[PDB]
């Protein structure tokens, strides 16, 4: 029970771990080597193991140096000599670097187990309740800090440091968060009646009165005229066709003052819509909604992509069943009836876009959604 | 001389600053052996591969919605308007070397981060680490989990991909825009506006690359810290009691292993970055909100909140001239979810009534109804996995998809209680087989009594044996025990030469009765310990 | 000398601080209250003074909320109404801000030093060389884990591990730093004479062997002919022309194909150059370089921009000295002769870019610079 | 944290066509851009940015 | 403006004229010439986590 002033000098090595594990609350019971019998070749031969797989582990972190500096990485077109060093490229990095460091993370499990002594060291947990000089020594610190303080009899101070600190917390929350808050229907979008909120407003809402809006199918073209006009002959029946809201003004994509127009086309969220060609004779299937029964031109139907639920595009069509199914959450919406939900989460029908033709023939839209066209929200059915 | 060396630096370290008995108690402190604690580690080490590999991601990729035509080398996709950050994710791929393999290595990081987090709450949950002591360490630890998720949702939804771009069109803008008071505000303060908002990716990748990995660090830093001074809970076992820690010193053998364990979990992902494809963002375009595909799920670890977005049956209310759309009930649910995870303990505590100090973990079979809660919450989140997952289900194994979204719907309600039934049932025979392993022994061949043709398994006795051939019955110790003679002191002593060839006798032999010594010594180490802890 | 096992349930506040301080080395000395005599006013008055700091330290947290929820913040044109509002919009939150925190901070100080109780408490430093029974038990617990591993016996894997350790150090560190490093010297650029490096190479070099390069003139027009080709007549003596590498392919920027072009010879680093007008008085003054002797057209020389110490534009221009001054670092270049560093850091002249007049009396480049153009580095002069 | 919040680095060139009128029109990259929109188009963001500087 | 314009002085003209690896670290540093296209997100990533971390 002392502190071994001079003892130490001749305390062996186990005495002081003993030591040390007796001052830390550490007893090491059975600290025992793995290889007691000297000379034995068992034992050279677990070294001749774990010095193996640390070498595997340096064979395979050089193989990692010299395929990383030296292989045939580089992107390879499709069908090109050097398409397969390629692609097992990048398995090749992965391989060596995985293989490496696993085999020396191996190599080092191995010797924990098979040459780094075993030992059931038991440790002393002083868990819980510090003794009670500590706990009220504490108690009796943090008191006095308080009521030294004065605190707790300087009734202004009191209120008034409250009053203070909230009030610099509110102001300093309210300014660090006004920058992000934004009011979602401040009128925005410019419209036929007045500049409108975002939510009510899509491409498809008449800019001025009696406007334009051509259903122009977007052709894969990278850049240039990517929206052409369309025509309903061009759609036959059981066949769908993702439209756009297109303008005269809103030409090929050639100039800048184009293609900054037509990237916000077809960047719009609520602006796709799918124009469907319901079969003559199945047209006799089809229920109407209301204020929707004049909508359609013909056999065609124009119902927005964006599903009613969450927005995800509804795109799935599939004909002989008329079900626009969504992929993101697996909708169905029936679509010879107003685009009704009859599966899924959701619960409102697609908006119905109303459809004609101009002159020439081409397809355009014959006014705007009666409804918000993409998913629902609290200020909504009104 | 690097042992004078050594020692000079530490007789300079030990005078500039007083390390020594500070150094001595981290070295000294002993850590339980279980592989089962582990499962933290696993996580631990995920996260710094994340680390490491992120800061490369950051050095070469740029956060923008700014339009661009590729004009790349990827063939495939050339003069295609994309997102800058759609663009240099690309670039990662293809024009830096190794920036695919890294980019990889992460993600595949990032799901066994999510993995080995979710492994480990059900370790610690099964076990009952969460009670009185370590009631914090799971709130944090429960924090760390929503924080993992959703920063792998804004890791995944950083490069604008067509497949991230539709999942954050679905969760965040539908979710947001659906909740009551406040949704449509919070939707136009996330995204500065509409959806497609110019800020978006910016801000996703200022939260995943600084703000919420900072939090997760704090976090795993209070974690690790309360785990070190609340020493480290351990199962029932021979010495092992509630007011100490049997197991290994921190410097000798539990450093190395941890260490060792370390460089295994590094190599794993290293091999799966290498070996498997993950997240192939060049085959998915980028990203247009007319453009869709089928499969349209998130991760793993946000799967189950996509099951639970298609598996809820579509109820909508709709108040005087307002709108409470689907997503708002998937949004209470993911409330009620992180809620009742955060709270469990305190809510166990108020259902049983133990506000003890535990430090011996509990056998997930000698608690039974929080096992099969625990059990009934898995089959729960599985049920909502493969939920979200119905799309690819219904398309390779053939079942309607109709089909497979309303088994969902149904097993949501029933397969969580058949799991809770099972489970229930499951650890009180586990009771049972641990009781009868107590009373009889263990099992072992048959054997014909010599006068009659009676037949006996030939039990083999754990405790003391009555003067006859019964034992004396055991008393469970909370500590597991061997059903199998395999585990016990038998058939154990194959010749010590070696795979091809024998060693030679007097090596075999010295080999064989130090190694019985050494076992032999630990037991009776432990025993003599146990004795004197009582006795 | 005990650690007090039941004396502490009667030990008051005072010794519980006392305690504590003599376990911890703590000696507090003279902890004395700032006001010991109860009752005085000078007391009431203190306290009322921190109260009023505190007070409006919360009266300008509040005015802060309120000026940030409410002013005419956002940006007013110019000569606005509003303008003057929106100009001492952000001081007023800075200053709400500050002051509001500042007066708590105010407040905070006086109550320490008005009201918390005075002490000089010293501290027993235990610093330098822990007590040698500590050191001795730590080298013996590090020396234990060292050799007890049975590591420096098996060399083998002593050098295995360092072998593995490295390599895969070195795989990893190589494949980590090899993504950024990139061959200055990789020819890409396009030439007359086959692809040249980026540093070789800037927007004056001729694409293909004839080409014309146009000294184009940049109008400030906000994208649209954002260059336009150049006359000599345009300058007069004494004259600077800021002119970029034009080509007839590199029409206005209407087209989407063009003002990508137009971008890239606006943004290229060694493209921009400066026409000067030497006056006919001073023509005679003029000293050239070797090989640049015919560079000039008449009275006009067109020497590069970028200065040749660090690649700063030299964008200032002294007539009646003819001195090209760059602002980063102060250098001066006697335009006169060749434009040769006569001050500052630079000390190699500009670039002289040759130039003539096409078919139409259109200034073009009449060939590429004879040396790179930008600032210098290792492989140059050469 | 609040600067990153409103904050796009990129060098892709864009018009402004923003609220500053002095500079509209003008190509800029996108760092520029969004500096410019926390100094004027987001509430405090001139003062966060200044008092960060 | 005066800010590229320090870059420009500092980090490209500096590190480009290192005698023996100069240019190579200022290649790697930019991705290429001067005006490369991710000087801006490296040092926002520099910025915000590396060098604050
Ligand atoms: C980030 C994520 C990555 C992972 C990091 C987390 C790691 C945590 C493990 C903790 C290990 C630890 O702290 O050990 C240190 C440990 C400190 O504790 P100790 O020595 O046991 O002291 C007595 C107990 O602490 C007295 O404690 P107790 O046992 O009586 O219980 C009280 C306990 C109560 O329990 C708690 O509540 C602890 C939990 C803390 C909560 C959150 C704090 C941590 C937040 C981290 C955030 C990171 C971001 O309170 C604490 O001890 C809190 C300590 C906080 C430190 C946390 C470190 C992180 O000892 C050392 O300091 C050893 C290291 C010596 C360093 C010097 C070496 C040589 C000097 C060279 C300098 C330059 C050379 C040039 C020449
Ligand atoms: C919400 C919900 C769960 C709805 C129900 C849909 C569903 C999961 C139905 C079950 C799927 C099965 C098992 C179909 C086979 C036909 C069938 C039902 C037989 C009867 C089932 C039964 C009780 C059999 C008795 C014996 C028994 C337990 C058999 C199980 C057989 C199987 C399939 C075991 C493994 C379970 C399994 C992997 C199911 C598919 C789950 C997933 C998400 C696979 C993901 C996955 C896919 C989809 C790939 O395409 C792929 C391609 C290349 C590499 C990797 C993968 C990959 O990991
Ligand atoms: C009954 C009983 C006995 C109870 C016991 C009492 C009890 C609770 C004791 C514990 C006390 C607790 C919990 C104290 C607080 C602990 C705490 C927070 C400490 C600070 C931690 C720290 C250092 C930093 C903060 C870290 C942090 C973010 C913590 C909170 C973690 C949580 C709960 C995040 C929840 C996020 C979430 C979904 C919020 C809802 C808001 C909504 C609906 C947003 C919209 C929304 C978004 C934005 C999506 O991204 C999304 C993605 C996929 C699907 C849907 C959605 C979605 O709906
Ligand atoms: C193409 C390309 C760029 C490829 C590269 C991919 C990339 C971007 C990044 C990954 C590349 C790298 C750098 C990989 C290697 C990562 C790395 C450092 C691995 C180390 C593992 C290794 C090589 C071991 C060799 C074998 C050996 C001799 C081991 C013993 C000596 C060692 C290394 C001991 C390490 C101990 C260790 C893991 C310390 C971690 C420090 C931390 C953060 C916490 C410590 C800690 C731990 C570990 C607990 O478990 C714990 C449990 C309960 C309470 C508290 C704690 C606690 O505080
Ligand atoms: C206790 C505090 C009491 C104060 C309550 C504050 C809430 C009431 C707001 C009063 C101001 C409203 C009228 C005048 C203003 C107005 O009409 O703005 C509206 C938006 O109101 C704003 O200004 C910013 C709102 C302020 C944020 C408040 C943060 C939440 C608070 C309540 C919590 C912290 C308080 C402390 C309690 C918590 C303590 C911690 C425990 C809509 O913006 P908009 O028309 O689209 O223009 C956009 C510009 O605002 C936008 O800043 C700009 O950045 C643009 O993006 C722009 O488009
Ligand atoms: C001890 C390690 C011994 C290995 C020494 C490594 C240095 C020699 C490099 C050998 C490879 C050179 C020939 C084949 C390859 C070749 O021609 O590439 C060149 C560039 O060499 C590369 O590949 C990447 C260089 C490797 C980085 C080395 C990092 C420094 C090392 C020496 C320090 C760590 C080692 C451990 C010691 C420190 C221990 C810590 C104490 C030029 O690239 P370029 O033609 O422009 O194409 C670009 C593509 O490279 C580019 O990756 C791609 O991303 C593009 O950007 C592309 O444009
Ligand atoms: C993050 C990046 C970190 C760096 C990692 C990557 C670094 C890789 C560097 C090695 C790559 C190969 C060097 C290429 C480039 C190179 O370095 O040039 C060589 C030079 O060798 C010599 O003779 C020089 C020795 C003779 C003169 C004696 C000088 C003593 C000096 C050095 C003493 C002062 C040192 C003071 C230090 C001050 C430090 C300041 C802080 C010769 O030219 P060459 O190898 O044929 O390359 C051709 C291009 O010259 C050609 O312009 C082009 O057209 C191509 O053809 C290209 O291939
Ligand atoms: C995927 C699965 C879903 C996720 C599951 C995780 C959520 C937590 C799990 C289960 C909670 C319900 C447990 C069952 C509660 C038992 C009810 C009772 O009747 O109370 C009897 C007790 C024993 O009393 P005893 O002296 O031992 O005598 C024996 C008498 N026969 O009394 C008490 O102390 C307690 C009284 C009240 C406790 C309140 C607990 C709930 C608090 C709200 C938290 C949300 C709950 C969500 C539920 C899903
Ligand atoms: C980033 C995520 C996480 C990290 C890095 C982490 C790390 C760790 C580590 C290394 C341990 C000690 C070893 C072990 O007990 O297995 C531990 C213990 C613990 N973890 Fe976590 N874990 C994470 C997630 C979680 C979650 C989701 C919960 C819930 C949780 C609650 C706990 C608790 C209660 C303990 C104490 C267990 C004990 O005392 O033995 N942790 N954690
Ligand atoms: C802490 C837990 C983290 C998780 C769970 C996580 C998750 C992810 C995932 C799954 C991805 C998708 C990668 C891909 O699609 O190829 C990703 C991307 C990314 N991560 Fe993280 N990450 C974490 C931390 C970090 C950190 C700390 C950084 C920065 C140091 C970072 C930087 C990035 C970057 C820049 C990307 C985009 C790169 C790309 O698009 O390929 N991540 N993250
Ligand atoms: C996410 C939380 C969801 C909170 C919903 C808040 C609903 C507020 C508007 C309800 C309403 O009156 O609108 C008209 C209604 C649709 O039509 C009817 O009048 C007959 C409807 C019969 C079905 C009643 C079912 C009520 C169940 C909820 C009370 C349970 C919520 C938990
Ligand atoms: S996103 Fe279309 S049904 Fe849910
Ligand atoms: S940058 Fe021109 S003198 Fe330095």
């Amino acid at each position: 029970g002392q502190p071994t002033d001079a003892e130490l000098a001749e305390m062996s090595r186990e005495e002081l771990v003993k030591l040390g594990g007796k001052i830390d609350g550490v007893e090491t019971i059975f600290k025992e080597p793995r290889w007691p019998v000297p000379g034995t070749k068992a034992e050279k031969r677990t070294e001749r193991l774990v010095a193996y797989w640390l070498m595997l582990g340096g064979l395979s972190g050089l193989a990692l140096l010299l395929v990383f500096l030296f292989w045939p990485w580089e992107y390879q077109p499709f069908g090109s000599e050097g398409e397969f060093l390629y692609s097992l490229a990048t398995p090749l990095y992965g391989l060596t670097f995985g293989l490496s460091i696993l085999s020396i993370g191996i190599g080092a499990v191995l010797f924990q187990k098979k040459f780094i002594p075993e030992e059931i060291s038991v440790q002393d947990r002083h868990d819980g309740r510090s003794p009670e000089v500590h706990r009220k020594t504490v108690a009796a610190n943090l008191t006095d800090a308080l009521e030294g303080s004065t605190l707790k009899r300087r009734k202004v101070i009191g209120l008034s440091l409250g009053i203070g600190l909230g009030a610099f917390g509110a102001g300093t929350l309210v300014a660090f968060i006004g920058g992000l808050i934004k009011n979602p229907w401040k009128p925005v979008v410019p419209t036929a009646e007045g500049k409108k909120a975002v939510l009510w407003t899509s491409g498809w809402t008449p800019r001025f009165k009696g406007e334009t809006i051509y259903l122009a199918r977007a052709t894969g073209r990278p850049g240039e005229s990517p929206f052409v006009k369309m025509r309903p002959e061009d759609i036959d029946a059981g066949g769908m066709e993702t439209v756009f809201p297109w303008r005269e003004s809103d030409g090929d994509g050639t100039t800048v003052e184009s293609e900054h127009k037509l990237t916000e086309i077809a960047m719009g969220v609520r602006n796709p819509v799918m124009l469907i060609r319901i079969k003559p004779a199945d047209m006799h299937r089809v229920i109407k909604r209301k204020g929707q029964e004049s909508f359609n031109f013909g056999e065609l139907f124009a119902y927005t992509k964006v599903c009613s639920h969450l927005g995800c595009p509804s795109s799935l069509y599939e004909q002989q069943t008329y079900r626009i199914l969504c992929p993101c959450h697996q909708s169905q919406f029936d679509a010879l009836e107003f685009a009704k939900p009859i599966f899924g989460p959701a619960a409102r029908a697609l908006a119905q876009l109303p459809i004609t033709i101009d002159e020439d023939g081409y397809l355009v839209a014959n006014g705007d959604f009666v409804e918000p066209v993409g998913p629902a929200f609290w200020e909504r059915k009104s | 001389d690097f042992a004078k060396l050594a020692a000079a630096q530490g007789d300079a370290i030990d005078s500039r600053y007083h390390p020594s008995a500070a150094v001595r108690r981290q070295l000294n402190k002993v850590f339980p052996t279980h592989w089962s604690f582990l499962l933290g580690e696993i996580a631990l080490y995920s996260f710094i591969i994340l680390l490491l590999t992120g800061v490369w991601l950051t050095l070469f990729f740029d956060p923008s919605m700014a339009h661009v035509t590729y004009d790349g080398v990827y063939q495939p996709l050339r003069g295609v308007q994309m997102s800058r950050a759609y663009e240099t994710a690309l670039d990662i791929s293809f024009e830096v070397r190794g920036g695919l393999f890294v980019r990889q290595v992460h993600h595949w990081a990032a799901l066994m981060f999510a993995a080995s987090i979710m492994v480990h709450l059900a370790r610690i949950f099964f076990t009952g680490a969460f009670r009185r002591p370590r009631e914090a360490n799971w709130v944090i630890g429960s924090l760390l989990l929503i924080l993992a998720m959703f920063e792998g949702f804004f890791g995944y939804s950083l490069p604008d991909d067509l497949l991230s771009g539709t999942g954050i069109r679905a969760a965040l803008s539908g979710i947001t825009m659906g909740i009551p008071v406040i949704g449509t505000w919070m939707h136009w303060a996330l995204f500065g506006g509409d959806f497609p908002g110019e800020i978006l990716i910016p801000r996703l990748y200022a939260l995943h690359i600084l703000l919420i990995p900072g939090i997760i660090l704090a976090l795993i830093g209070a974690h690790l810290a309360l785990v070190w001074f609340q020493k480290h809970t351990q199962f029932p076992g021979p010495g092992r009691t509630e007011t100490n820690v049997v197991g290994v010193r921190v410097m000798p053998v539990f450093a190395v292993k941890s260490g060792a364990f370390f460089a295994m979990i590094t190599g794993v992902l290293g091999l799966m970055g290498g070996l498997l494809t993950i997240n192939p963002i060049w085959n998915l375009g980028p990203y247009k909100p007319s453009q869709v595909s089928a499969g349209s799920q998130p991760d793993f670890y946000m799967m189950w909140t996509d099951g639970l977005i298609r598996l809820w049956p579509a109820w909508e209310f709709y108040p005087f001239g307002h709108t409470i759309p689907q997503g708002v009930w998937v949004a209470v649910g993911m409330g009620l979810v992180f809620a009742l995870l955060i709270a469990y303990p305190f809510i166990e505590k108020k259902v049983t009534g133990d506000d003890a100090h535990h430090n011996l973990l509990q056998r997930p079979r000698d608690v039974p109804v929080r096992t099969a809660i625990g059990s009934m919450a898995i089959a729960l989140y599985l049920l909502l996995t493969f939920a979200c997952m119905n799309d690819i289900i219904a398309l390779k194994f053939h079942i309607s998809l109709n089909a497979t979204t309303w088994i969902g719907r149904i097993g949501m309600v029933v397969l969580p209680a058949i799991v809770y039934f099972v489970a229930y049932r499951w650890a009180i025979s586990l009771q049972r087989s641990d009781r009868e392993v107590l009373e009889h022994g263990v099992e072992t061949g048959i054997i014909k009594r010599l006068p009659h043709g009676a037949y006996v398994e030939l039990h083999q006795p754990l405790g003391p044996v009555d003067e006859h051939g019964h034992p004396i019955p055991l008393e469970y110790a909370g500590a597991p025990l061997p059903k199998r003679m395999n585990k016990l002191g038998s058939g154990g002593a194959p010749g010590t030469g070696s795979f091809l060839f024998p060693d030679p006798a007097v090596e075999h032999e010295a080999l064989t009765e130090a190694a019985h010594a050494s076992e032999h010594k630990s037991l009776t180490a432990l025993k003599e310990h146990q004795d004197r802890i009582h006795g």
